[PDB]
C-alpha cells in the first residue's frame, strides 16, 4: 500500500550500489583482481569462494536478497504493483513447470530459480495432474499469472501452443493490470517493454511466414499490426519508421544482437527517467533494472576474465 | 456534400498500364483499389522493377538524409526529369561532401570540448613534471581531484615511502591535479590504495591520455588553436554547400518521390499476363479531366467510368466535403473530427451558421473585436508574405492555405462579433464611463442600447430564453437529421429513435413550461401526454431498452445552451468590472492617473482577455461538436478517406 | 425580501457549490481516463468528449433547481 | 429591504463561487496532470490537451452566473 | 452596516478561501506533473508554465467576487 | 463594530486560513517533486524553487483581502 | 463521487474495446438513481413549499 | 498538509544520502511563511480586539 | 472507516487462505467497541433528558 | 465507506472464482450493524420527539 | 482512521504468519487511548450537566 | 490520522522483524503530544467551567 515506506529503504539501496567506474576498473582484470573488486561489493557479501559458478551464485543470492524482500514489506495494491515488476523469473519457472508436466522430466530436473512465491508451491505443483488444480494451488491473490493460467486453461491440459497462448495472455493480463492501476509511468514502461518484446519476438520469428496476428499482441503504442507486419516482412523501413518514439537510435538495423542491445539501452533510458516519481514506485523499478544491468555486467566481466574475452568484444556492453 | 466517388475500370497492356499509371499519377485525382483476387494475378510485375524501385527509394531516402545533414527541409517543388544514374551521380557527390564535412565538424567540436577542460591541468602537470614524464624509474599518477582534502589522499602516500610518494597539487586550483609519484609498481599499488581511498587518474582520450604529458599538452594546445578556425571553415563550407545544392537536391527528391509513388502505385495494380486491370475511385467534379487523361492512352485503351455504390454499403469507397466557397473555410474544423458514411449528413454548414453568432454573443467587447481585427491584419500580412506559419515556440508549422482559411473564418466571425457586440453595446470593456455612447434608461447620455448587459432583472431571463431556444432548435435539427438519415439509409431503428427522442423532448419541454413554467396547463396537458405516449410507443416499436438515460442525456445536451449565455455574461461582467475599476482609480482618483491607470487597466484587460477568450471561444465549438454531431450520430465507422495519387509538386 | 429570501439564496448557493464539486469530482477521473485513452489513441476522441460531458446533467439539474429557487425568490 | 437577507445572499453566492472553483480545481488537478504527462510524452497533441484542460470552466461559469444573479437580486 | 456588512465579509471570505483551496488542489497535481516534466527536460518549460498559469483564472474570478462584495459592502 | 467587525474578522480569518490551506495543499506535491528532483540532480535548484514559490499568490491575495477588511474594520 | 471511478473504469474498458459501450454506459448511468431520488425529495419539498 | 509530503520526501532524501541534508532541511523549513502570516494576522487581531 | 481497510485486507487473506477465517472475522469485528461506546453515550444522553 | 473497500475486495475475489461467494457476501454485509444501530437510534429519537 | 491502517497491516501480517498475532493485537489495541480520553471528557461533561 | 500511517509502518516493520519493536513503539507513542496539548486545553476549559 505505502509507496514511501518501502521507498525509503529503496532509496537507501539506491545509495548502496557499485558504480560504472567499478566496471571500468573491472575492464582490465584476470578474475583475481575482479574477484577482489567483487569481494568489496555487495556480491562480496555472498561471494563464497572463487570461480564463475561461485560468482554467479553470489550475484543470484545478492539479487534474491535485494529484490525478494520487495515482494515482502508491502500489502495490497502497491504489493500487486511491485509484483508486476519481477515477472521474468516467475514466468520462467512457471513455463519450466509446464514443460516438466508436458515433457516427463523429474521434479528435481528443474533448477528452479527464485520466482515470486515460495518454492513449496512449485513442489506441490510438481505432483499435479490437473493444470487448473495446479494453477489453483499456485493461486496467490495478486498473482495474475494464475489468472492467465485459469483463463487459457479452458483450451487444453498441457500443450505447447497452450503455453504460447498463455504467455501472450500473460503479457495481455500484465498490460490490463498496468492499465488498471493509478501509475501511468509504470504503465508506460510496461507498454514500452511489451512493444519492444513484440518487436523482438517478431524479428526473431521474422521470415517464418507464420500468422502475425497469432504473434502480435494488443497494447502496443509505438507500433501497430500494420507496423508489426511491415517489420516482420523483409523491410527495415518500419524499423526506420520508428521516429520520435523511444526507438530513436533504432533505425536501419536488421540484426538481432545490436537491435536487442539498442532495445535494452532504450528500456534503460526509459527506466532512467523514473527518478521523477519519488512517491510512486518507479524509483524501485529503476533500482531493480539498474541492479539487473550491474549484475549482468559483473557476470559478463566474470565470464570475460574466465575465457579471456576481448574488451573490444565487451565494449558494446559498457554503455549500459 | 458527399461526392459520387465513382469507380473507374481500365484494361491495358503491361507497359501501356505503366504509361496510364504515369498519366493517372500526373492526373492524380483518383484513389486506387487492388481487386487482385478476382480471376487475375497480383501484379508482381518484375523483381528487376522491384530492384530499380528499391534503388530509387534508397536515392530518395539519401536525398532526405542529405537535406537533413545539410540542414534543409522537405520543401516540395517541381521535379527534375533525369536518369536514375544521373540522379545518383548528382546526389551522392554533395551527400558525401556534406557527410564528410559533418563528421569533421563533429570531431572538431568534440576535440574542442575535450580540450576545454584539461588544457591548463595537463600543462600544469607537465610543467611541474618537466623532467619526470617517461624516464623508466617512476610513474606519476595525476588525479584530478577536489579541493584541499589532500591529506585524505595522502594517507596512502604516508603508508608508502617517507621521502617520496609525493602526492600533492601544486597548481590547478579548480580541479586539483594531485600528482602522486612513488615508483612504477609500488606506485601502482599506491594508486590502488588511493582508489580504495577514492581516486581517479587523468586517463584522457585521444592522444592526451595515450602519450607523454608534454606531448599531450602540446597536442592539446595545438588542437585548441586549430579547432576554432577549422570549425568556422566547416560551418561556412556546410552553409555554402547547402545553399548551392539545396534546390538541386529538392528537385531530385521531388522527381524521386514522384517515381517512387509511381512504383508503389504500380505495385497495387492488377496484371493479366501481358494485360493489366486498373480500378479507381474519382469524384464526379473531375470526370472531364479523367476522360481527357484516359483519351491520352495508346488508343484510349479500353476503360470505363462506372458509377459508385448507393447509400447502402459503400465502405471502401471514400467521400468528400464539397462545400461552397462561402462555407469552405470551416472544412478544417470539420475534418478535425471523423468522416461521414457517404449518405451521412454533412453538418459542416452548421459551424459557420451557428459558431460566429454564438461567439459574438459571447464576445461583446468591441475593443476585443478591434484587437481581433489587428491580429487579422497581422495574419493577413503574414499570408501576404506567404511564408509558412512557423512558430518555434509552439513548434507549429502550418500551411499558408490554413492561415488563409483561418483569416477568412476570423473575418466572418468578426462580422457577427461586431454585430452582436453593437447589439450588446459594449466597447473595450466600458468607455461608457467617459463616453456613454450606449444610452441607458438609468443614465441617458446618448443613443440607446438593446441590452445594457449590466442589468439582469429582464435581460438575463430573455438571454436564457433565447439561448435555450437556439439550443432546442439545434437539438430538434439534430434529431430531425438523425431521423432523415435513418429514412435515407432505410434504417427504421434510427428514424424511430430520432422520432421518439423528439417526442420525449417535446413532451418534457411542454410539461416543464406547464408545471414549472407559466400557467394554463390545459392546452398542453394533452401535449405532455402525447409526448409521453410517443416516447412509450417508440420504445415499444424499438424494444431496445433505450432507457431514461438517453432522454436525460438529450435533455442535458439541450440545456447546455445556457452555458453560452453564462460565458458571455461572465466575460461581460469581468470586462465591466475591470473597466469600472480602471475608470474609478483613473478618473475618480483625481482624473490625473487617467493615462497610467488606463495603461494598467488595459494591460490587465489584455491579460484577462488572453486568459479567458480562448476557452470562451473554444466552448462554443466544443458544445456544437458535443450536441449536433452526437445528435446526428457522427461516431459510426468514421468514413473512408479520399487518397488520390499525389503528384506532390 | 425579509429573512427567508437570504436563507433560500444561501441554500441555492450551497446547492450549486456542492453540485459543481460533485461534477468536478466525476470529471477529474473521467478526464484522467479520457486523456489516458487520448495519449493511447487519437481515434478515441469521438466518444471521449461524450463520456466527459456525460456528468454535466447533475450540474444542469442543479441549475434548473436554482432557477426554480430564483423564481421563488 | 432587509439588512440580514442581503448578507445571507452574499454568503450563498460566495459559497457557490468558492465551491465551484474548488470542484473546478479538483477536476483540473488530474486534467493538467494527464495533460503535462502527455506533453512530456509528445509535443504534438497540445490542442486536444488544452481543450480537455479548459473544458472544466463551465461549472465556474455557472457559479459566476448564479453569483451575478444573487448580486442583481440583492 | 452592522448586520449586512459582517455577513457579506464572511461570505466573501468563505468564497476566497474555498477558491484558493481549489486552486491549490489543482496546483498540487499540476505542479507535480510539471516538475516531473522539468526533471525530464527543460525544452518544454513554456508549456508547463502555461499549464500552471491556467489555474489563475479561478483565483481571478474569486478576487473579482471579493471585489464585488467590497463594492457592495 | 461588535457583530459587524467580529464577522468581518471571521471572514478575513477564514479567507486567510483556507488560503494557507490551499497553498500548503499545492506545496505538498510541489515540495515532494522538488525534493525528488533535487535528489535526482543538484543542478535543478532554481527552476524548482521558482515552481515551489509560484503558489504563494493565493495566500498573497488572501492577505490583501484581509488587509482590505482590516481597513474596512 | 461514484461517477468518477465509474466513468474512469468505463473509459478504460472502452479504450480496451468499444463493443461494451452499452454495458459501460449502463454501469456509468446506474449511479443516477441517487440524483433521481434526491430530485424526488426536492420535489416533495417544493410541493410542501 | 504541506509538511506531510515535504517531510516524507526529505526523510527519503536523507535516507538516500547524508550529503544534501542541509538543502533538504531548508526545503522542510520553507513551509513556514503561511504560519508566519497567520501569526501576524492573529497578533493584529489581538491588537484590534 | 476502520472497517474498510481492515475488511479489505481480511478479504484478501480469505482469498489467500480460508483457514484463518476465524482470526479474520475477529480482526473485522474488533472495531465494534466504538459503536458500543456510541450506543452507551446515546443511552446516557437519553437518560440525561 | 466500509462497503466501498469491502465490495471492491469481494468483487476481486468473485472475479477470481465463485469459491467463496457467500463468504464474500457475508464479509460485505458485515458493515450493516452500524446501519441497524443508526436506525434504532433514529427510532428512539423519533420516540423522544 | 488509525484502526483502518492498523487492522489492514495487522491482517497482512497475519496472512504472512499466524505467529505474530499477539504483537498485531497489541499494535491494534495501542490506538484506544484517544477514545478513552474522549469517554472520560464525556463523563466530565455529563458531570458538568 | 498520524497513527494510521504510524501503525501501518510499525506493523510492517514488526512483520519484517520482531526485534524492531522498541523504536517502532517509540515512534508510535510519539504521536500523543497533540493529544496531550488538547487535554491540557480541555483541563483549562473545565477549570474555567
Amino acid at each position: 500500500d505505502d509507496f514511501a515506506y518501502l521507498n525509503a529503504r529503496v532509496r537507501v539501496r539506491r545509495g548502496t550500489l557499485l558504480k560504472e567506474s567499478f566496471f571500468q576498473e573491472a575492464l582490465d582484470l584476470s578474475f583475481a583482481d575482479f574477484l577482489r573488486l567483487l569481494s568489496e561489493t555487495v556480491y562480496g557479501g555472498e561471494l563464497a569462494g572463487q570461480g564463475l559458478p561461485d560468482v554467479d551464485r553470489a550475484v543470484l543470492r545478492t539479487q534474491a536478497k535485494l529484490v525478494g524482500d520487495l515482494p515482502r514489506l508491502v500489502t495490497g495494491e502497491a504489493r500487486e504493483a511491485v509484483r508486476l515488476l519481477l515477472l521474468r523469473n516467475d514466468l520462467h519457472n512457471l513455463q519450466a513447470l509446464l514443460r516438466a508436466k508436458a515433457t516427463g522430466r523429474p521434479f528435481e530436473e528443474v533448477l528452479l530459480l527464485p520466482g515470486t512465491l515460495r518454492e513449496e508451491v512449485w513442489r506441490q505443483a510438481y505432483e499435479a495432474q490437473d493444470p487448473a488444480g495446479m494453477a489453483q494451488v499456485l493461486a496467490v491473490p495478486g498473482h495474475p499469472l494464475a489468472r492467465a493460467l485459469r483463463a487459457v486453461l479452458r483450451e487444453t491440459q498441457d500443450l505447447a501452443r497452450v503455453e504460447a497462448l498463455l504467455a501472450k495472455r500473460f503479457f495481455e493480463d500484465v498490460a490490463k493490470a498496468a492499465k488498471g492501476l493509478d501509475q501511468p509511468a509504470l504503465r508506460d514502461y510496461l507498454a514500452l517493454e511489451v512493444d519492444a518484446e513484440n518487436l523482438r519476438t517478431a524479428f526473431k520469428l521474422q521470415g517464418s511466414g507464420l500468422a502475425p496476428d497469432a504473434f502480435f499482441l494488443k497494447g502496443g503504442r509505438f507500433v501497430d499490426r500494420v507496423r508489426f507486419a511491415r517489420l516482420m516482412e523483409g523491410d527495415y523501413a518500419v524499423l526506420d519508421e520508428l521516429s520520435g518514439t523511444p526507438f530513436s537510435g533504432l533505425s536501419g538495423v536488421r540484426d538481432l544482437k545490436a537491435l536487442e542491445r539498442g532495445l535494452r539501452c532504450v528500456l534503460l533510458k526509459e527506466a532512467k527517467k523514473g527518478v521523477q516519481d519519488p512517491l510512486g514506485v518507479g524509483l524501485v523499478l529503476a533500482y531493480v533494472k539498474e541492479r539487473e544491468w550491474e549484475a549482468v555486467r559483473l557476470r559478463l566481466l566474470a565470464r570475460r576474465a574466465y575465457f579471456g574475452l576481448p574488451r573490444a568484444q565487451v565494449e558494446e556492453e559498457v554503455v549500459c | 456534400m458527399i461526392a459520387p466517388m465513382e469507380k473507374l475500370v481500365l484494361a491495358g497492356p503491361k507497359g501501356r498500364a505503366k504509361e496510364l499509371l504515369q498519366s493517372l499519377q500526373q492526373a492524380g485525382v483518383v484513389h486506387l483499389e487492388t481487386l487482385r483476387p478476382e480471376a487475375l494475378s497480383a501484379y508482381q510485375l518484375s523483381p528487376e522493377e522491384r530492384a530499380e524501385l528499391r534503388r530509387w527509394e534508397a536515392v530518395s531516402a539519401g536525398a532526405e538524409h542529405t537535406l537533413s545533414l545539410l540542414g534543409l527541409e522537405a520543401e516540395p517543388a517541381r521535379p527534375f526529369p533525369e536518369g536514375l544514374e544521373a540522379a545518383e551521380k548528382a546526389l551522392s557527390p554533395i551527400q558525401a561532401h556534406a557527410e564528410g564535412l559533418t563528421r569533421q565538424k563533429q570531431e572538431l567540436e568534440e576535440e574542442l570540448a575535450l580540450a576545454q577542460a584539461y588544457l591548463e591541468p595537463l600543462e600544469r602537470l607537465a610543467a611541474l613534471a618537466h623532467g619526470l614524464d617517461k624516464s623508466p624509474f617512476l610513474r606519476v599518477i595525476p588525479f584530478l581531484l577536489t579541493e584541499k582534502e589532500l591529506p585524505l589522499v595522502e594517507e596512502a602516500l604516508r603508508k608508502a615511502l617517507e621521502d617520496r610518494y609525493l602526492l600533492a597539487h601544486e597548481a590547478y586550483a579548480g580541479g586539483v591535479a594531485a600528482l602522486v609519484v612513488v615508483h612504477r609498481k609500488e606506485v601502482d599499488q599506491a594508486k590502488a590504495a588511493l582508489s580504495r581511498a577514492g581516486v581517479a587518474e587523468l586517463r584522457l582520450p585521444g592522444a592526451l591520455g595515450e602519450l607523454p604529458l608534454s606531448e599531450a599538452a602540446r597536442r592539446l594546445k595545438e588542437r585548441a588553436e586549430a579547432a576554432p578556425r577549422e570549425l568556422s571553415e566547416v560551418r561556412q563550407h556546410l552553409a555554402k554547400l547547402a545553399r548551392e545544392s539545396a534546390s538541386t537536391l529538392q528537385s531530385l527528391w521531388t522527381r524521386a518521390q514522384d517515381e517512387v509513388a509511381r512504383l508503389k502505385a504500380l505495385e497495387e495494380l492488377a496484371s493479366g499476363r501481358f494485360g493489366f486491370a486498373l480500378l479507381g475511385y474519382v469524384p464526379v467534379k473531375a470526370k472531364p479531366k479523367v476522360e481527357e487523361a484516359l483519351a491520352r492512352h495508346k488508343e484510349s485503351v479500353v476503360y470505363a467510368f462506372e458509377p459508385v455504390d448507393e447509400h447502402h454499403e459503400a465502405d471502401r469507397i471514400p467521400v468528400v466535403l464539397d462545400n461552397p466557397p462561402w462555407a469552405k473555410p470551416f472544412e478544417l474544423l470539420v475534418s478535425f473530427l471523423n468522416t461521414p458514411k457517404y449518405g451521412t449528413f454533412d453538418p459542416t454548414p452548421v459551424v459557420p451558421v451557428f459558431f460566429p453568432f454564438w461567439f459574438g454573443m459571447i464576445v461583446g467587447d468591441i475593443g476585443y473585436a478591434l484587437l481581433f481585427y489587428l491580429v487579422g491584419r497581422w495574419l493577413s500580412g503574414y499570408v501576404k508574405r506567404n511564408e509558412p506559419l512557423v512558430i518555434d515556440l509552439f513548434a507549429l508549422k502550418l500551411k499558408p492555405q490554413v492561415i488563409g482559411k483561418l483569416v477568412h473564418i476570423l473575418n466572418w466571425m468578426v462580422f457577427w462579433t461586431v454585430v452582436w457586440g453593437v447589439i450588446y453595446g459594449e466597447f473595450f470593456g466600458t468607455f461608457l464611463e467617459h463616453l456613454g455612447v450606449f444610452g441607458t434608461p438609468e443614465h441617458p447620455g446618448l443613443i440607446p442600447i438593446l441590452i445594457h448587459r449590466i442589468d439582469t432583472a429582464k435581460t438575463a431571463n430573455l438571454l436564457i430564453l433565447l439561448s435555450v431556444a437556439f439550443g432546442v432548435v439545434l437539438v430538434f435539427f439534430g434529431l430531425a437529421l438523425r431521423a432523415y438519415l435513418g429514412l435515407k439509409h432505410r434504417h427504421m431503428a434510427h428514424f424511430w429513435e430520432g422520432v421518439g427522442y423528439l417526442g420525449g423532448l417535446v413532451g418534457v419541454l411542454a410539461l416543464a413550461a406547464s408545471y414549472l413554467g407559466n400557467l394554463q396547463a390545459g392546452w398542453l396537458q394533452g401535449l405532455m401526454y402525447l409526448g409521453f405516449g410517443v416516447f412509450l410507443l417508440a420504445v415499444l416499436m424499438s424494444r431496445i431498452w433505450l432507457m431514461i438515460p438517453e432522454i436525460f442525456t438529450q435533455a442535458g445536451h439541450i440545456l447546455s445552451h445556457i452555458r453560452i449565455y453564462a460565458v458571455g455574461a461572465a466575460g461581460g461582467i469581468l470586462a465591466g468590472l475591470l473597466t469600472d475599476v480602471g475608470f474609478a482609480l483613473a478618473e475618480r482618483l483625481g482624473l490625473l492617473g487617467v493615462l497610467l491607470g488606463l495603461l494598467v487597466a488595459g494591460v490587465l484587460h489584455l491579460l484577462i482577455l488572453l486568459l479567458t477568450t480562448l476557452g470562451h471561444m473554444l466552448q462554443p465549438i466544443r458544445l456544437l461538436w458535443v450536441e449536433f454531431f452526437t445528435k446526428f450520430g457522427f461516431y459510426e465507422e468514421n468514413g473512408r478517406p479520399y487518397r488520390p495519387f499525389k503528384s506532390v509538386r | 425580501g425579509g429573512l427567508d429570501r437570504g436563507l433560500i439564496a444561501v441554500g441555492m448557493g450551497l446547492a450549486v457549490g456542492l453540485a459543481a464539486l460533485g461534477t468536478g469530482v466525476a470529471q477529474a477521473r473521467i478526464g484522467a481516463a479520457g486523456v489516458g485513452a487520448i495519449a493511447e489513441d487519437r481515434s478515441n476522441f469521438g466518444t471521449a468528449l461524450i463520456f466527459l460531458l456525460l456528468p454535466e446533467t447533475l450540474v444542469i439539474f442543479g441549475l434548473l433547481i436554482a432557477f426554480i429557487l430564483n423564481g421563488r425568490l
